[PDB]
């Protein structure tokens, strides 16, 4: 429910009709909710997260890789 | 899109390790059947040099 909890009632100062439409427009609602993004530094933002994200992906992939090596060895 | 694969990677990886473990301890034990079934083919070397 909690999704339902935050996604409605609107965010940061984002207009309510647009915020709506991102909800309908949303390609992939469980995996995803609409999150307000704010001009360039925000994209900067996103990227910082992406990188943050990138490193952890890489690593976990390494963990699977190590376990597989152990099994094969 | 990649993260998901990562998931069924984790999956199926620790069920591979459930695998091997198992097959691992299996090999001990098939192995132990081989130390017992051996001591005692003889001590079946009594029972047969007695008959002799």
């Amino acid at each position: 429910a909690q999704i339902k909890q935050l996604l409605q009632n609107p965010p940061a100062g984002v207009d309510p009709i647009i915020w709506e439409q991102a909800k309908v427009d949303n390609p992939d609602s469980e995996k995803l909710i609409p999150v307000p993004m704010v001009g360039f530094k925000e994209l900067l933002r996103r990227l910082k997260v992406q990188d943050q994200m990138t490193k952890q992906h890489q690593t976990r992939l390494d963990i699977i890789s190590e376990d597989i090596s152990e099994l094969q060895k | 899109e990649n993260g998901e694969k990562i998931t069924s990677l984790h999956r199926e990886v620790e069920k591979v390790k459930l695998d091997q473990k198992r097959l691992d301890q299996e090999l001990d034990f098939i192995l132990s059947q081989q130390k017992e079934l051996e001591d005692l083919l003889s001590p079946l070397e009594e029972l047969v040099k007695e008959q002799s």
